[PDB]
Parts: structure tokens; sequence; C-alpha cells
């Protein structure tokens, strides 16, 4: 995000297509994106994992 | 029945599409199997294992089973292994790129429309040769003391390709690409501004049109082995590109091999697209899509 | 040069055709016709980055340019050959005139600016708000050619000043005033933006009064 | 505290393996070069876990078993003195407001707003850090 | 006896480990832009001098020693030794910052700027973010030295000194990586 703000406000060449920056962004973003979708999965696994034993008497 | 287990894929018009459809159907079946198994297991315990009226003495407190957690961790590995094998087998086929194609197309995507250019034609029967490359016009895109990126400014546009025959789309006319049937086809993709999406649903395929494919280490050229159906098929953009992302469709019209030469000759004479299709007893405008209304919407006088 | 008139046409049909048409006649409710606008309009719109536009809002903003000088000239010449109109002034070498546009009389330029241009812009060429989502920009970024071609065309909501209303001698004085009022240092300290009472009041409240209250709290006691 | 230390180096081994595999498999039969973008990330992902693992290992070797790390431990073992916790403070909201001001300044590119935001941030952080250390007023 | 882990230290360790992934982006940008160089990676206007970056690096490498000496003084109960060593550390850090600024001015004069080239962008971004971390460290020194004279020298103040030292040993270890990867591996 800082890199992108630098491009927009200071006129730098970070994500220029000629510079191989179209796919730099995708790598950097998808390194975040998928762990992000696993951040909002595991705690809600734990909630149901806590709830199941109580109502099953087991 | 392939009309219910394909979940609504179109039938292929190319060998690769037909091969891909088989893998899709097989995968759908193999997923519904495990879905049914697990749903049955969930339903079984929710209908029989319940609290009885005459029920005391809390049930058996078992929570470990060693020779069952090692068994149920092996079957999914074997399931995924075969799927991986078939995936590899199919994916290697869809990207072959035979050295000698029979027609090369230069596809360029700009801001909310298309342009198609016939690079070269070389039939296998030695009955038609044409070379449409235009380097003189290509030379007029060059920019330069030193330049920012590799000794040039971002305003280079050298990577684009220009040809003698080019169909151009407008805001009031859908661009139509004309191809022969039963022939090997190239597609070489390049973009002027941003990323676009090349999708023809009947091909069961799509590829991103990038502003610098070479500099970004990404293949921007695919082949079709042959097409065995004459007619008109739709294509549309499948990558977010701005306000008019949803309004830059196109059409592909496949005709008989002999009609292709007549169309090419008509275009060589100086006729437009609409004046060439009419010359080979074909509708001039698109029949799968029509131009969008230029107005903003229905709240405007 | 015909070698320049065809390189500017292939640039147009790849970047401009969606909003302006293939025959420069304009796409209804998407963009206007470009017949009779001239190369001055093209120069101003493309050099400052306003074109090509990206969406339909209250006002199309400026941004980094999409093409370079050669391509700008090509596009301008292609447009000029399709209905005429104004032209960008050149110098003895054919390049766009920058230094030769600066007028001698800055005092006359000053009050011409104050009568004609200070209503939308500021006293010295800052911004100004317009009706609904529109505004007059800051003039501290434009070069002489851009300042000259802005009033020759009347870009978006700025009125149009012909060469008969403002002769190409008063325009030079105006551009001289605009270029001088942007590159002269403040006398008497930091400029504080150049708007007047509002930044002054905020500076007072946030510096002077804070310091005074801090000093009072240091000298005095609590409870 | 061995379980804590082990949990990190378990990840470290996998991360190192993944980075090494990715780097080599890309050098040959992969278009372009070594794919510097993905290679860089994994070789620092390993470092993230390595630092914490090493620190935890050293701390575990330094101190002996705690009531928390003991199987058959009694509640009476942990009785005593925990430490200091802040009961209340209104400084966090001021810090957040200062940072918000700086961010809004940076978004619209208003240097004066950025400067004001930075000054506010410094003042708020000073207020937070010098909270339980100010002495009585001298008169 | 001591039989517990210092949680003010484990908190700062985990945060410092997380902060290492921020520089991952910058390193990725540098290595990506370097790949598409073609010919000479530092372009024609760019000329890196080792006549100024070496002494500055040596100073930034001599600060850690003084910092560790201050920490050693902190663990004994000495409040004055800590102050003396931390002041010296602050001065050396300030020297680093001023040297870096001078080099920036020199480079800008010869035509190496952020909008000028693709090299300039990555160079200035990486080195500027490192400079920002250094300034943060200096601010931390000032705040801690101001706090050390508000109250009696308790173990908590020693803990604060130790964690600040941890942070400093993270600004100079990331500059030996950058210096190695910029001035030697060109
Ligand atoms: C060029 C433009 C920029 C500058 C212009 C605007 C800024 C002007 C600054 C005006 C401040 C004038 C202060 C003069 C006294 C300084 C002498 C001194 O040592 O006072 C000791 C005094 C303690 O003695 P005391 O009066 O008996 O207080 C009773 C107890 O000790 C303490 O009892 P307490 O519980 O009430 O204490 C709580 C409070 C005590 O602190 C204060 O009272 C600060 C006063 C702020 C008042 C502002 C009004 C806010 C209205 C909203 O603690 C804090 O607020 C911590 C904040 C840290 C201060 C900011 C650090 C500077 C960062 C620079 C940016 O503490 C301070 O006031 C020092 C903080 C002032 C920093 C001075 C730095 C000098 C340079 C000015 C900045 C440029
Ligand atoms: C930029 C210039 C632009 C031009 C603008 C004009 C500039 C004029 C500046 C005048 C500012 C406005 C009025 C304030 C007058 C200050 C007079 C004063 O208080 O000093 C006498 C002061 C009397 O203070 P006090 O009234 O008894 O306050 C005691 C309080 O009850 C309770 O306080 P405490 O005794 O418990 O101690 C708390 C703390 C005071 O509390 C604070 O520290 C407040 C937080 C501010 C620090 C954060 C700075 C921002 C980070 C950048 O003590 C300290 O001062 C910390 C000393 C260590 C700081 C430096 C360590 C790093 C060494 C690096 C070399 O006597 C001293 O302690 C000696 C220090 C004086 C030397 C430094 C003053 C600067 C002189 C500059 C001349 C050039
Ligand atoms: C306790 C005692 C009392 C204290 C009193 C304090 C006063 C201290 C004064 C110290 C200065 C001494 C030297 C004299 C001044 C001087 O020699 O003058 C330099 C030149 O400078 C500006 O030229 C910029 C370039 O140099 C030019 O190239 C460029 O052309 C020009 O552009 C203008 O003109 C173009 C043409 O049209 C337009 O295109 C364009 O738009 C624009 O208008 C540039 O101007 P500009 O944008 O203003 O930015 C300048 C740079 C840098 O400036 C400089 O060099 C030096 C600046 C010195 C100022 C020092 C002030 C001290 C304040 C603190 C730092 C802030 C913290 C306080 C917060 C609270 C406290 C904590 C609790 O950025 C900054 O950081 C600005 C400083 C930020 C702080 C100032 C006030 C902030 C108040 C906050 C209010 C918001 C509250 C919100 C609450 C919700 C113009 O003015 C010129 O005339 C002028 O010539
Ligand atoms: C009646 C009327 C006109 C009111 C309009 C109210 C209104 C809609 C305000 C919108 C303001 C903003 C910030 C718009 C952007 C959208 C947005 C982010 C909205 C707020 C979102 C929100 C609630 C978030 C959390 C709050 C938060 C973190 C902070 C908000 C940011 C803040 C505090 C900024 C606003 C402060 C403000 C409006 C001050 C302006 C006052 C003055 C006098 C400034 C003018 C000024 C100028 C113009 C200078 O050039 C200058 C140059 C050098 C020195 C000084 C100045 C100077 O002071
Ligand atoms: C291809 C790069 C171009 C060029 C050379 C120009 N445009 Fe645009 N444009 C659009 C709209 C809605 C307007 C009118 C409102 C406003 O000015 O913002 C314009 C305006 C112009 C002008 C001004 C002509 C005048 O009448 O004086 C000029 C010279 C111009 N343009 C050149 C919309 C679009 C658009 C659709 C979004 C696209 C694409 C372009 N413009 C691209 C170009
Ligand atoms: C109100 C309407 C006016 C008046 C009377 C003048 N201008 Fe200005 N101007 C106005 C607007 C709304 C805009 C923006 C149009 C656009 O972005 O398409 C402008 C633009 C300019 C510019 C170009 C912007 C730049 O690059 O900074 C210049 C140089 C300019 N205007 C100058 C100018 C002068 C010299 C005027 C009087 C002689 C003048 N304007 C009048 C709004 C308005
Ligand atoms: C947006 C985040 C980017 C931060 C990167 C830090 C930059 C280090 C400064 C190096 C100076 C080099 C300048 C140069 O050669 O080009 C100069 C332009 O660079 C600048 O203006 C730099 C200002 C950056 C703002 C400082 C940090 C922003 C604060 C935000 C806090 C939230 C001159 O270039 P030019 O003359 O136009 O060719
Ligand atoms: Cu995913
Ligand atoms: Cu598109
Ligand atoms: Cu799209």
């Amino acid at each position: 995000l800082f890199g992108l703000a630098a491009d927009r406000h200071l006129g730098a060449h970070i994500y220029d297509p000629a510079n191989g920056g179209v796919l730099l962004w995708q790598h950097l973003f998808w390194f975040f994106g998928h762990p992000e979708v696993y951040i909002i999965a595991l705690p809600f696994f734990g909630i149901v994992s806590e709830i199941f034993p109580v109502f099953s008497r087991k | 029945w392939s009309d219910a287990l394909a979940l609504g894929w179109p039938t292929g018009i190319t060998p690769e599409a037909k091969l891909n459809r088989e893998l899709w159907i097989g995968s759908v079946i193999a997923s519904f199997a495990v879905g049914a198994i697990v749903w049955g297991l969930i339903f079984w315990t929710s209908a029989f294992h319940r609290k009885k009226a005459t029920d005391t003495e809390l049930p058996r407190q078992f929570g470990y089973n060693m020779p069952l957690e090692l068994t149920l961790t092996v079957i999914p590995f074997l399931i995924i292994s075969v799927l991986f094998y078939f995936t590899v087998v199919v994916q290697e086929r869809m990207m072959h790129k035979d050295p000698n194609p029979e027609v090369v197309i230069d596809v360029t995507a700009f801001q909310w429309n298309w342009k198609f250019g016939y690079q070269k034609i070389a039939f296998a029967d030695g009955s038609f040769d044409y070379d449409g490359a235009d380097p003189e016009r290509k030379e007029a895109m060059t920019s330069r003391k030193v330049g920012p990126i590799r000794g040039m400014t971002p305003e280079d546009r050298t990577y684009l390709n220009f040809d003698k025959i080019e169909t151009l789309g407008t805001s009031s006319e859908i661009p139509v690409l004309v191809l022969p049937a039963g022939k090997r086809i190239e597609f070489v993709l390049n973009s002027a501004d941003v990323i676009h999406g090349f999708w023809v649903p009947e091909f069961l395929f799509k590829r991103d049109v990038l502003p610098e494919p070479k500099a970004n280490n990404s293949d921007n050229v695919f082949q079709v082995s042959e097409i065995q159906q004459t007619g008109a098929f739709v294509g549309r953009c499948t990558e977010m590109c701005g306000t008019f992302h949803a309004m830059m469709n196109f059409e592909v019209r496949v005709v008989e091999p002999n009609d292709f030469k007549a169309y090419i000759d008509q275009r060589n004479a100086g006729k437009t697209n609409a004046e060439a299709l009419a010359a080979i007893n074909q509708p001039p405008l698109a029949i799968t899509t029509e131009p969008f209304e230029s107005r903003r919407g229905e709240l405007v006088p | 040069q015909s070698a320049l008139l065809r390189t500017g046409k292939q640039l147009f049909e790849t970047s401009c055709v969606s909003c302006h048409g293939a025959n420069l006649q304009g796409v209804p409710d998407r963009g206007p016709s470009l017949i009779g606008t001239g190369e001055a309009a093209v120069y101003f719109q493309v050099s400052t980055g306003r074109m090509p536009a990206m969406r339909g809002e209250a006002q199309a903003p400026s941004k980094p340019p999409h093409f370079d000088e050669s391509q700008i000239d090509a596009l301008g010449a292609y447009v000029q050959a399709n209905g005429g109109g104004p032209t960008v002034p050149r110098d003895d070498h054919g390049a766009v005139a920058q230094e030769s546009l600066i007028g001698g009389d800055v005092a006359r330029g000053g009050d011409l600016f104050r009568l004609n241009c200070a209503s939308c812009h500021n006293f010295t060429g800052k911004g100004g708000a317009l009706s609904s989502g529109k505004y007059a920009p800051d003039l501290g970024d434009a070069n002489p050619a851009q300042i000259y071609t802005a009033m020759l065309t009347g870009p978006q909501n700025m009125p149009k000043f012909s060469d008969r209303q403002l002769t190409p001698d008063e325009k030079r004085d105006i551009v001289a005033y605009v270029r001088e009022s942007a590159e002269t240092p403040s006398y008497g300290g930091y400029g504080l933006g150049g708007f007047g009472p509002a930044p002054e009041g905020m500076a007072m409240w946030i510096i002077g009064m804070v310091a005074a209250i801090g000093v009072a709290m240091w000298i005095g006691s609590r409870a | 505290m061995h379980i804590e230390a082990r949990l990190f180096e378990i990840l470290t081994a996998f991360f190192a393996l993944a980075a090494v595999v990715y780097a080599v498999l890309t050098a040959m039969f992969a278009t372009g070069g070594v794919e510097w973008a993905g290679t860089t990330a994994l070789v620092l992902t390993t470092g993230l876990t390595l630092i914490t693992g090493t620190f935890f290992r050293f701390v575990a070797r330094r101190l002996d078993t705690r009531p928390e790390d003991y199987e058959d431990a009694e509640i009476s073992d942990g009785a005593g003195e925990l430490g200091f916790f802040a009961p209340h403070s209104w400084w966090p909201i001021l810090i957040s407001l200062s940072f918000s001001t700086a961010a809004v300044g940076a978004a619209l590119w208003l240097p004066w707003l950025i400067a004001a935001g930075v000054a506010f941030v410094i003042t708020s952080v000073c207020g937070l850090v010098f909270e339980y250390y100010w002495g009585p007023e001298k008169h | 006896s001591l039989n517990r882990p210092n949680m003010v230290s484990v908190g700062t360790i985990v945060w410092l480990s997380s902060e290492l992934m921020f520089f991952a982006g910058l390193f990725a940008m540098y290595f990506t832009a370097r790949a598409q160089a073609g010919g000479a990676w530092p372009p024609e206007p760019t000329e890196l001098n080792l006549a100024l970056a070496v002494p500055v690096t040596l100073v930034l490498i001599a600060s850690s020693f003084t910092c560790q000496m201050g920490v050693f003084a902190a663990e004994r109960g000495d409040v004055f030794g800590l102050r003396r060593w931390y002041v010296i550390t602050f001065l050396m850090g300030l020297f680093f910052v001023l040297g870096q600024g001078y080099e920036y001015i020199h480079l800008v004069e010869h035509g190496t700027t952020i909008p000028g080239s693709a090299y300039g962008s990555v160079f200035y971004l990486a080195t500027g973010f490192h400079g920002l971390h250094v300034i943060g460290g200096l601010v931390a020194f000032v705040l801690l030295l101001a706090r050390t004279k508000m109250s009696k020298f308790t173990p908590a103040q020693a803990t604060a000194a130790i964690v600040v030292s941890y942070y400093w040993h993270f600004v100079d270890i990331v500059w030996i990586a950058l210096f190695a990867t910029i001035y030697f591996v060109r």
C-alpha cells in the first residue's frame, strides 16, 4: 500500500508494466490475500469445536 | 446424462474443449459422491442419536480411535493424487503450440473495445499464402540523457503489432472476427493500457491481455488445433478494466474454407467488414450481440 | 507532413474512439464532437493529462500525461485536419513557444487577471470552489504554453477568450503575471497557504493560544 | 517452556523447505528467472519464525519449570504477586485520532495536515508513556 | 530468584519479528526491478561512492557496542552509565542520519531522482523507510532518557532500556543486509 501511494503521489515507477510491475502487485497481494481468508476460518472452527461436545453429552 | 452433470457448460467446438468437458464431468461426479457420503453421515446422527424420554446415565465417553484417524487420512490423498495426474495430463495438452500454424491473429485490447489483425496465412494445402506484417508502421512507436526504464519512457508502445487488414470496433458496431473451419488458429494477445479478458465461452478458455507480456514473464499466445463448426459465437471481457467493462463484447464467425479466401480478397480490394461479409452471403452485423444504448440509462430523457 | 498525419490517426482509434467516435462526430451522452476544436484544445487536454478521461463525474481531473511531445503533435495535427480551429504558437525552430510568450508589462497583466480571472481562481492563483463538485484549479503547475492555450479554448466550465476579446499581447502579460505570482517568495514569513483569514485563525488557535495556555499551566498550580 | 519453542521451529523447518523448493524449481523449467517476488517473501517468513524460536529456546533454557508447565501442579503454588496492569486511560483514543489526522493529511496530500498529525502523534505517545511516572506538583 | 519470562521482552520480540515482513515488500520490489535491467543495472547518471557510505556504516556498527554497554550498566542499577552511553548512541545515530541526508543531496544533484528512473524509485524507497525507522529509534531514545529522571530507578526502567536496545539492534542489522545487497551485489 505504501508502494502504491508512492506511485500515486510522488510519480515513482514501482508497478510500471514495462518494469515488470503488473505481476509484482499480484504476487505481493496474493501473499496476503489467501492467509487472510484463513484468518477468518480457524477461530470459527474453534467455536463449533467448543459447541459440539456440550450439546452431545460427549 | 451430460445435460445435467455438466452444470451448464456449453458443448465444445474444439478438441481441447471436448477433452476438458470430460474431466469436468468426471470431477463433478467424484465430488457429488463424497458430498452424498458426508451428508448421509450428518443426517444419520441427527435423526437417530437424540435425547430419549426414558434416558439417563450420560453415554459412553470415548474420544480417541487410533486405527481410524490413520485410515481416514489416507483415502483423500489417493483421491487427490489421481485428480492431480489427470489435471496434469489435460493441462499439458491445452498448451502445445505447434511450430507451423495456418493463420496468425494479432488481438489487441484497448480501453473498452477490440481490434483484430490478420498477421499471416499459410494453408497446409499450399493453396493460399499471405503476409500482413507491417514493420514500417510499427517503427513509429519509439521513445527515449537516459530513459527511466531501460533507457526509454513509459510512452513506448513498441511491443504492439500492426497489420495491413484490421477490423476495428466502435461504440456503435460490434467487431466481428472471421476464421476458417478445420484449420489451426493462433492468437497473440497484447494490451495498450490495462489488463483485459479474452473469453470465448464455446472455447472453454480465457487468457489475460497484459500491457507488457514479455517484461512480465507471461505467455501471451495460444493455439486452437482446429474448429469443426461454422457459425457465430459470442466473446466478452472478463477482467475488471473500468466503467465500460461490461460493454466491450465481440463475435467470432467461422465460415467454409473457400469463403475465407473470398472474404480476404474483398478486404484486400478495400472493402470494409460489413461490405465483405455481404459479399459472401453473410449478415453484415453481429447476430449474437447488439450495440449497447449510448445513454446512461432509463432515468434520462 | 503526411507521415505525421497517419501516425496520429492510429493513436486516435486506439485511445479516443470510444468517447468521441471514429469520425470525430461524438458519441451521444458519452462525449462531444471534435470538429472545429483545433490543435490548441488537443495540446491543452493531452499535455495536462485530462485526456483520455476515465469516467463521467462532475469534473474531469488532471493527471500524468499519457503520451509524449511527438505523439501530442501527431494527435493535434490529425485533429486540425478535420475542421480547423485554433493552433498552438511555435518558435523559430518549430518547437512549442515557452519563453517568447512572457509579456513585458506585468502591472497591466495584474489588473487584467484581477478583472477577468481572479473571480474563479484566487488573488494570486490558488484554487476556488464552483457550483456542485466543480472548482477552478491551482495555477502553480502550468507552463506558459498551457496558460496561453487554456484561455484560447475555454476548457470545461472556464469561458472562452477569443483573440479579438483578448489580443495575443494582453495574453502574454497575463501569463507573465501568472508565472511571476507563483515563483516569488513570501515576505514576512511562511505563506500559510495564501488564503488569508482562515489559515491565520487556525494558526493562531493551534500555536499561539496553545503556547500561552501551556505557559500559564506551567506557572500556575492545579486543584 | 519447550512446547512454545517447538511450535515455532516446526513451522521454521517447513518454511525453509518450501522456500528452497520454490527457488530451485523456478530456476529451471519456469519462464523468466527465479521469480524474485515469491522467493523473497518465503526466505523472510522463515526468519520471522526463526527469531521467535531462538528467543523462546534461550528463555526456556534460562528458567526452570513453572506451575504452568507442570502436570500435577496445585493452585496454591501460583499464589503471590502477578504484577502491574493499567486500570484506566483515555490516551489511546487521542493516539488513534492523531494517527487518523495524519492519514487523512497523507491521503489528500496536504503537507500542513501531515505535519500537524505527526506533532499530535508525538505528543499523544509522550502522554501515554509518561503516565505512571509523573511525580507530584512542586508548587 | 527469577523464574518467569519477561513479557515486555517477548512482546517486543514478536513485534520485531513481524516488522521484518514489512521490508520484504521493499526487497521484492528491488529484486524485481533489478531483473528487468538488461545491461548495466545502475544506469549512466548513477555513480555510487564508497567514500561516504563506508564510514557511516562503521558508525552505525559502533552504536550497537555503546548501546550494549548502556544495557550492561542498566542491569547493575547504574542510572548514570546508562544515560552516558545512550547519549553517545543518540549522537552516533544523528551522525548516521545527517550523512545519509548529505548523500541524498549529492545523488539528487547529479540526476538520480524518484521520478527520474526505476533504480531511483527502489533505492530511495528502501533507504528512506530505513531512515524513518532510525528516526523512530532516536525518538525512543529521547523519550526513555526523559523518563529515567521522573522517578527512582526501578527494574521496570531497566526493562524499558533493554527493549529499546532490542529495537536498535534491529535498525542496524537490517542496514548491514541493505548495504551488502546494494553496494557490493550491484
Ligand atoms: C512558540 C513560538 C511561536 C511559533 C511560531 C511558528 C512559525 C515558524 C516559521 C519558521 C520559518 C522561517 C523562515 C521564513 C519562511 C520562508 O522562508 O518561506 C519559505 C517558502 O515556503 C513556501 O514555499 C514552499 C516551496 O518552497 C515552494 O517551492 C512552493 O512554490 C510553495 O508552493 C506554494 O505556492 C505554489 C505556487 O502557486 C502553489 O502551487 C502551492 O500550492 C503552494 O501554495 C511551497 O509552499 P507549501 O505548500 O506551503 O509547503 C511548504 C513545505 C515547507 O516549507 C518550508 O520551506 C518551511 C516552512 C516553515 C514553517 C514552520 C512552522 C512551524 C509549525 C510546525 C512545523 C507544525 C506543528 C504544529 C502543530 C501543533 C503543536 C503541537 C501540539 O511544507 C510544509 O511542511 C509546510 C509547513 C507546515 C507547518 C506550518 C503550519 C501548520 C499549522 C497546522 C494547522 C492545522 C490544524 C488542524 C486541526 C484539525 C511558501 O510559503 C513561500 O511563499 C515561502 O517563500
Ligand atoms: C458546514 C461545513 C462547511 C462543514 C463540512 C463538514 C465536512 C463534511 C467535513 C469533511 C472533512 C473531511 C476530512 C473530508 C474527507 C472525508 C472524511 C475522511 C471525513 C471524516 C471521516 C471521519 C469521521 C474519520 C475519523 C475522524 C478523524 C480521524 C479525523 C478527521 C480529519 C480531520 C480532523 C480533519 C479536518 C480538520 C479541518 C476540517 C480543518 C480545516 C480548517 C482550516 C482553517 C484549514 C485551512 C487551511 C488551508 C486551506 C491551508 O492551505 C493551510 C496551509 C498552511 C497552514 C494551515 C492551513 C489551513 O489551516
Ligand atoms: C484520446 C486520447 C482523446 C483525446 C485526444 C481527447 N479525448 Fe476527451 N473528452 C470526453 C468528454 C466527456 C469530454 C467533454 C468534457 C470535458 O472536457 O471534460 C472530453 C473533452 C475533450 C476535449 C475538449 C474539446 C472541447 O470541446 O473543447 C478534447 C480536445 C479531448 N477530449 C481530447 C471523453 C473522453 C473519453 C470517454 C471517456 C475518451 C476515451 C476521451 N475523451 C479521449 C480523448
Ligand atoms: C470560472 C468559470 C473561471 C474563470 C473566469 C477562469 N477560469 Fe481558469 N479554470 C476554471 C476551471 C473550472 C478550470 C478547470 C478546467 C479543466 O480542468 O478542464 C480552469 C482551468 C484553468 C487552467 C488550466 C489548469 C492548470 O493546468 O492549472 C488555467 C491555466 C487557467 N484556468 C487560467 C485562467 C486564466 C489565466 C483565466 C483568466 C484570464 C481564467 N483561468 C479564468 C475556471 C475559471
Ligand atoms: C509515500 C511514502 C514514501 C516514503 C519514502 C521516503 C522518501 C525518502 C526521501 C528521499 C528524497 C529523494 C527526493 C528526490 O530525489 O526526488 C524529489 C521529490 O521527492 C520528494 O518530494 C520526496 C518527498 C517524500 C515525502 C516524505 C515522506 C512522506 C511522509 C508520509 C508520512 C505518512 C525531487 O524530484 P524531482 O526534482 O521532481 O525530479
Ligand atoms: Cu484461495
Ligand atoms: Cu476490457
Ligand atoms: Cu474488462
